[PDB]
Protein backbone atom coordinates (compact mmCIF):
# COMPACT_ATOMS: atom_id res chain seq x y z
CA UNK A 1 0.00 0.00 0.00
CA UNK A 2 1.11 3.52 -0.94
CA UNK A 3 -0.79 4.33 2.26
CA UNK A 4 1.97 2.54 4.13
CA UNK A 5 4.79 5.08 4.56
CA UNK A 6 4.30 6.26 0.97
CA UNK A 7 5.12 2.72 -0.11
CA UNK A 8 8.76 3.34 0.80
CA UNK A 9 8.94 5.61 -2.25
CA UNK A 10 11.09 8.76 -2.18
CA UNK A 11 8.46 10.77 -4.03
CA UNK A 12 5.41 9.80 -6.11
CA UNK A 13 3.69 6.52 -5.23
CA UNK A 14 1.07 4.64 -7.28
CA UNK A 15 -0.83 1.46 -6.43
CA UNK A 16 -0.85 -0.11 -9.90
CA UNK A 17 -1.87 -3.79 -10.09
CA UNK A 18 -2.18 -3.89 -6.29
CA UNK A 19 1.58 -3.26 -6.17
CA UNK A 20 3.71 -0.17 -5.53
CA UNK A 21 5.20 1.82 -8.40
CA UNK A 22 7.38 4.81 -7.51
CA UNK A 23 8.15 7.72 -9.80
CA UNK A 24 9.94 11.08 -9.52
CA UNK A 25 9.54 14.73 -10.47
CA UNK A 26 11.42 16.22 -13.42
CA UNK A 27 15.13 16.49 -12.80
CA UNK A 28 15.35 13.14 -11.04
CA UNK A 29 15.75 9.61 -12.33
CA UNK A 30 14.33 6.62 -10.45
CA UNK A 31 17.03 4.60 -8.71
CA UNK A 32 17.89 0.98 -9.48
CA UNK A 33 15.83 -0.04 -6.44
CA UNK A 34 12.81 1.60 -8.05
CA UNK A 35 12.17 3.70 -4.96
CA UNK A 36 14.79 6.43 -4.50
CA UNK A 37 14.97 9.50 -6.72
CA UNK A 38 18.44 10.47 -7.94
CA UNK A 39 19.08 14.12 -8.94
CA UNK A 40 20.44 14.74 -12.44
CA UNK A 41 21.99 18.16 -11.91
CA UNK A 42 23.52 20.46 -9.24
CA UNK A 43 20.14 22.06 -8.52
CA UNK A 44 17.32 19.50 -8.52
CA UNK A 45 13.87 20.92 -7.75
CA UNK A 46 12.73 20.99 -4.14
CA UNK A 47 16.19 20.93 -2.55
CA UNK A 48 17.37 23.83 -0.40
CA UNK A 49 20.85 24.96 -1.43
CA UNK A 50 23.85 24.47 0.87
CA UNK A 51 26.21 26.07 -1.66
CA UNK B 1 4.95 37.39 6.71
CA UNK B 2 3.75 37.93 10.27
CA UNK B 3 5.90 36.09 12.78
CA UNK B 4 7.78 33.07 11.50
CA UNK B 5 11.46 33.31 10.68
CA UNK B 6 13.94 34.87 8.28
CA UNK B 7 14.87 32.64 5.32
CA UNK B 8 18.50 31.72 5.93
CA UNK B 9 21.04 31.27 3.14
CA UNK B 10 19.72 28.71 0.66
CA UNK B 11 16.56 27.91 2.63
CA UNK B 12 13.96 29.43 0.29
CA UNK B 13 15.66 29.18 -3.14
CA UNK B 14 12.40 28.87 -5.12
CA UNK B 15 11.20 32.28 -3.96
CA UNK B 16 10.65 34.87 -6.68
CA UNK B 17 9.83 38.57 -6.26
CA UNK B 18 7.85 40.64 -8.77
CA UNK B 19 9.12 44.21 -8.86
CA UNK B 20 7.61 47.33 -10.41
CA UNK B 21 9.26 50.28 -12.18
CA UNK B 22 10.78 51.65 -8.98
CA UNK B 23 12.35 48.22 -8.40
CA UNK B 24 9.86 47.77 -5.54
CA UNK B 25 8.58 44.28 -4.79
CA UNK B 26 4.79 44.05 -4.79
CA UNK B 27 4.18 40.30 -5.07
CA UNK B 28 5.98 36.99 -4.78
CA UNK B 29 6.17 33.98 -7.06
CA UNK B 30 7.57 30.46 -7.19
CA UNK B 31 10.35 29.28 -9.51
CA UNK B 32 9.10 26.21 -11.39
CA UNK B 33 11.92 25.86 -13.90
CA UNK B 34 14.54 28.03 -15.58
CA UNK B 35 11.89 29.76 -17.71
CA UNK B 36 8.72 29.58 -15.59
CA UNK B 37 7.35 31.38 -12.55
CA UNK B 38 4.11 30.61 -10.68
CA UNK B 39 2.24 33.51 -9.10
CA UNK B 40 -1.24 34.83 -8.29
CA UNK B 41 -3.44 36.35 -10.99
CA UNK B 42 -4.51 39.26 -8.78
CA UNK B 43 -0.86 40.28 -8.78
CA UNK B 44 -1.16 41.20 -12.47
CA UNK B 45 -3.34 44.17 -11.52
CA UNK B 46 -0.93 45.48 -8.88
CA UNK B 47 1.38 47.05 -11.47
CA UNK B 48 1.68 48.18 -15.09
CA UNK B 49 4.92 46.50 -16.16
CA UNK B 50 7.11 44.40 -13.85
CA UNK B 51 10.21 42.21 -13.69
CA UNK B 52 11.15 39.08 -11.74
CA UNK B 53 14.03 38.98 -9.28
CA UNK B 54 15.45 35.69 -7.97
CA UNK B 55 18.11 34.94 -5.35
CA UNK B 56 17.26 37.98 -3.27
CA UNK B 57 16.88 37.81 0.51
CA UNK B 58 17.43 41.46 1.43
CA UNK B 59 16.13 44.30 -0.76
CA UNK B 60 18.18 46.97 1.03
CA UNK B 61 21.31 46.13 -0.96
CA UNK B 62 22.94 44.14 -3.75
CA UNK B 63 24.84 41.10 -2.49
CA UNK B 64 25.69 39.83 -5.95
CA UNK B 65 23.51 36.73 -5.96
CA UNK B 66 20.28 38.40 -7.01
CA UNK B 67 19.26 38.39 -10.67
CA UNK B 68 16.57 40.22 -12.62
CA UNK B 69 14.60 38.66 -15.48
CA UNK B 70 12.18 40.29 -17.90
CA UNK B 71 8.77 38.77 -18.50
CA UNK B 72 8.31 37.34 -21.98
CA UNK B 73 4.80 35.92 -21.75
CA UNK B 74 2.11 36.36 -19.11
CA UNK B 75 -0.46 33.57 -18.81
CA UNK B 76 -3.31 34.54 -16.48
CA UNK B 77 -6.20 32.16 -15.79
CA UNK B 78 -9.21 33.29 -17.82
CA UNK B 79 -11.74 32.34 -15.15
CA UNK B 80 -10.12 34.53 -12.50
CA UNK B 81 -12.19 37.36 -11.03
CA UNK B 82 -11.57 39.89 -8.28
CA UNK B 83 -15.17 39.30 -7.18
CA UNK B 84 -14.45 35.89 -5.65
CA UNK B 85 -10.67 35.61 -5.91
CA UNK B 86 -11.32 32.16 -7.34
CA UNK B 87 -8.85 30.82 -9.90
CA UNK B 88 -6.18 33.12 -8.42
CA UNK B 89 -3.27 31.74 -10.43
CA UNK B 90 -0.90 32.76 -13.22
CA UNK B 91 2.31 31.54 -14.85
CA UNK B 92 5.05 33.75 -16.23
CA UNK B 93 7.56 32.77 -18.90
CA UNK B 94 10.83 34.65 -18.67
CA UNK B 95 12.82 35.95 -21.65
CA UNK B 96 16.10 34.54 -20.34
CA UNK B 97 16.58 31.33 -18.30
CA UNK B 98 17.25 31.47 -14.55
CA UNK B 99 20.78 30.48 -13.54
CA UNK B 100 20.35 28.04 -10.67
CA UNK B 101 22.71 28.54 -7.74
CA UNK B 102 22.90 29.23 -4.04
CA UNK B 103 19.50 30.74 -3.15
CA UNK B 104 18.15 30.05 -6.64
CA UNK B 105 16.44 26.74 -7.44
CA UNK B 106 13.01 25.49 -8.51
CA UNK B 107 10.39 23.85 -6.29
CA UNK B 108 8.95 20.56 -7.57
CA UNK B 109 5.50 20.18 -9.12
CA UNK B 110 3.83 17.10 -7.58
CA UNK B 111 1.26 14.77 -9.14
CA UNK B 112 -2.38 15.49 -8.28
CA UNK B 113 -3.52 12.35 -6.44
CA UNK B 114 -0.25 11.86 -4.57
CA UNK B 115 -0.15 15.54 -3.61
CA UNK B 116 -3.68 15.47 -2.22
CA UNK B 117 -3.33 12.20 -0.31
CA UNK B 118 0.27 12.62 0.89
CA UNK B 119 1.30 16.29 0.81
CA UNK B 120 -1.86 18.08 1.86
CA UNK B 121 -2.51 15.57 4.62
CA UNK B 122 0.81 16.53 6.21
CA UNK B 123 0.66 18.60 9.40
CA UNK B 124 2.20 21.74 7.96
CA UNK B 125 3.37 23.57 4.87
CA UNK B 126 5.69 26.56 4.50
CA UNK B 127 4.85 30.01 3.18
CA UNK B 128 7.36 32.75 2.45
CA UNK B 129 7.64 36.28 1.10
CA UNK B 130 8.70 39.91 1.47
CA UNK B 131 5.19 40.91 2.54
CA UNK B 132 4.17 42.96 5.58
CA UNK B 133 5.26 41.71 8.99
CA UNK B 134 2.08 43.18 10.49
CA UNK B 135 -1.36 44.02 9.12
CA UNK B 136 -0.81 47.81 8.96
CA UNK B 137 2.98 47.72 8.51
CA UNK B 138 5.20 48.12 5.44
CA UNK B 139 6.84 45.61 3.08
CA UNK B 140 9.64 43.57 4.64
CA UNK B 141 13.20 44.05 3.38
CA UNK B 142 14.10 40.52 4.49
CA UNK B 143 12.70 37.33 2.97
CA UNK B 144 10.73 35.47 5.61
CA UNK B 145 9.28 31.97 5.87
CA UNK B 146 6.63 30.50 8.15
CA UNK B 147 5.45 26.99 9.00
CA UNK B 148 1.69 27.06 8.56
CA UNK B 149 -0.49 24.15 9.69
CA UNK B 150 -2.92 22.76 7.15
CA UNK B 151 -6.43 23.72 8.22
CA UNK B 152 -9.33 21.29 8.32
CA UNK B 153 -11.45 22.30 5.34
CA UNK B 154 -14.61 22.43 7.46
CA UNK B 155 -13.15 24.62 10.20
CA UNK B 156 -12.04 27.05 7.51
CA UNK B 157 -15.40 27.47 5.80
CA UNK B 158 -17.05 28.14 9.16
CA UNK B 159 -14.48 30.84 9.95
CA UNK B 160 -14.66 32.65 6.61
CA UNK B 161 -17.00 35.52 5.75
CA UNK B 162 -16.35 34.68 2.10
CA UNK B 163 -16.78 31.52 0.05
CA UNK B 164 -13.92 29.04 0.12
CA UNK B 165 -14.10 27.38 -3.30
CA UNK B 166 -12.57 24.04 -4.27
CA UNK B 167 -9.69 25.98 -5.81
CA UNK B 168 -8.46 27.22 -2.47
CA UNK B 169 -7.46 25.87 0.93
CA UNK B 170 -6.53 27.40 4.25
CA UNK B 171 -3.47 27.33 6.44
CA UNK B 172 -2.24 29.05 9.55
CA UNK B 173 -3.43 29.44 13.12
CA UNK B 174 -6.75 30.28 14.74
CA UNK B 175 -5.29 32.74 17.26
CA UNK B 176 -1.49 32.48 17.14
CA UNK B 177 -0.06 35.65 15.58
CA UNK B 178 1.54 34.13 12.48
CA UNK B 179 0.25 34.35 8.92
CA UNK B 180 1.11 35.49 5.41
CA UNK B 181 0.00 39.04 4.60
CA UNK B 182 -0.29 41.69 1.89
CA UNK B 183 2.80 41.65 -0.31
CA UNK B 184 3.18 37.88 0.01
CA UNK B 185 0.56 37.30 -2.72
CA UNK B 186 1.64 34.98 -5.51
CA UNK B 187 4.33 33.68 -3.20
CA UNK B 188 5.06 30.02 -2.50
CA UNK B 189 3.34 27.64 -0.16
CA UNK B 190 5.41 24.48 -0.28
CA UNK B 191 5.12 21.19 1.52
CA UNK B 192 8.15 19.26 2.67
CA UNK B 193 8.38 15.52 2.13
CA UNK B 194 11.58 13.57 2.83
CA UNK B 195 13.73 16.68 2.40
CA UNK B 196 12.14 17.59 -0.94
CA UNK B 197 9.79 20.58 -1.28
CA UNK B 198 6.73 20.53 -3.54
CA UNK B 199 4.62 23.53 -4.57
CA UNK B 200 1.19 23.18 -2.97
CA UNK B 201 -0.25 26.66 -2.86
CA UNK B 202 -0.11 30.26 -3.95
CA UNK B 203 -0.51 33.08 -1.42
CA UNK B 204 -3.95 34.41 -2.34
CA UNK B 205 -5.91 36.28 0.32
CA UNK B 206 -7.24 36.55 3.85
CA UNK B 207 -9.39 38.76 6.07
CA UNK B 208 -6.64 40.92 7.51
CA UNK B 209 -3.48 39.21 8.73
CA UNK B 210 -3.09 36.82 11.65
CA UNK B 211 -6.52 37.86 12.94
CA UNK B 212 -8.11 35.62 15.56
CA UNK B 213 -10.68 33.21 14.17
CA UNK B 214 -9.32 33.71 10.66
CA UNK B 215 -6.89 31.72 8.50
CA UNK B 216 -4.66 32.33 5.48
CA UNK B 217 -6.27 31.46 2.14
CA UNK B 218 -4.23 29.89 -0.66
CA UNK B 219 -4.89 28.81 -4.25
CA UNK B 220 -4.98 25.01 -4.36
CA UNK B 221 -2.19 24.14 -6.82
CA UNK B 222 -3.22 20.48 -7.12
CA UNK B 223 -6.43 21.77 -8.76
CA UNK B 224 -4.42 23.41 -11.56
CA UNK B 225 -1.60 20.95 -12.28
CA UNK B 226 -2.85 20.11 -15.78
CA UNK B 227 -3.47 23.81 -16.46
CA UNK B 228 0.05 24.53 -15.26
CA UNK B 229 1.60 21.83 -17.45
CA UNK B 230 -0.19 23.19 -20.50
CA UNK B 231 1.01 26.70 -19.69
CA UNK B 232 4.60 25.44 -19.52
CA UNK B 233 4.34 23.07 -22.50
CA UNK B 234 2.80 25.30 -25.15
N1 LIG C 1 -2.80 35.13 4.69
C1 LIG C 1 -3.26 36.33 4.72
N2 LIG C 1 -3.79 36.81 5.86
C2 LIG C 1 -3.19 37.20 3.49
C3 LIG C 1 -2.35 36.79 2.37
C4 LIG C 1 -2.26 37.59 1.18
C5 LIG C 1 -3.00 38.82 1.07
C6 LIG C 1 -2.88 39.67 -0.23
N3 LIG C 1 -4.08 39.44 -1.07
C7 LIG C 1 -5.17 40.21 -0.85
O1 LIG C 1 -5.17 41.08 0.01
C8 LIG C 1 -6.46 40.01 -1.65
N4 LIG C 1 -7.46 40.97 -1.12
C9 LIG C 1 -8.07 40.62 0.10
O2 LIG C 1 -7.81 39.59 0.71
C10 LIG C 1 -9.07 41.53 0.74
C11 LIG C 1 -10.55 41.17 0.49
O3 LIG C 1 -10.84 39.89 1.13
C12 LIG C 1 -12.21 39.46 1.00
C13 LIG C 1 -12.59 38.70 -0.28
C14 LIG C 1 -13.40 39.39 -1.27
C15 LIG C 1 -13.79 38.73 -2.48
C16 LIG C 1 -13.39 37.37 -2.71
C17 LIG C 1 -12.58 36.67 -1.73
C18 LIG C 1 -12.18 37.34 -0.51
N5 LIG C 1 -8.88 41.43 2.21
S1 LIG C 1 -7.99 42.47 3.14
O4 LIG C 1 -8.07 42.03 4.52
O5 LIG C 1 -8.38 43.81 2.77
C19 LIG C 1 -6.28 42.18 2.59
C20 LIG C 1 -5.23 43.06 3.31
C21 LIG C 1 -4.70 42.66 4.59
C22 LIG C 1 -3.71 43.48 5.26
C23 LIG C 1 -3.27 44.71 4.64
C24 LIG C 1 -3.81 45.12 3.36
C25 LIG C 1 -4.78 44.29 2.70
C26 LIG C 1 -3.84 39.24 2.20
C27 LIG C 1 -3.93 38.43 3.39
CA1 LIG D 1 19.83 41.91 -1.93
CA1 LIG E 1 -5.55 33.24 12.98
Amino acid sequence: LCSLDNGDCDQFCHEEQNSVVCSCARGYTLADNGKACIPTGPYPCGKQTLE
Amino acid sequence: IVGGQECKDGECPWQALLINEENEGFCGGTILSEFYILTAAHCLYQAKRFKVRVGDRNTEQEEGGEAVHEVEVVIKHNRFTKETYDFDIAVLRLKTPITFRMNVAPACLPERDWAESTLMTQKTGIVSGFGRTHEKGRQSTRLKMLEVPYVDRNSCKLSSSFIITQNMFCAGYDTKQEDACQGDSGGPHVTRFKDTYFVTGIVSWGEGCARKGKYGIYTKVTAFLKWIDRSMKT
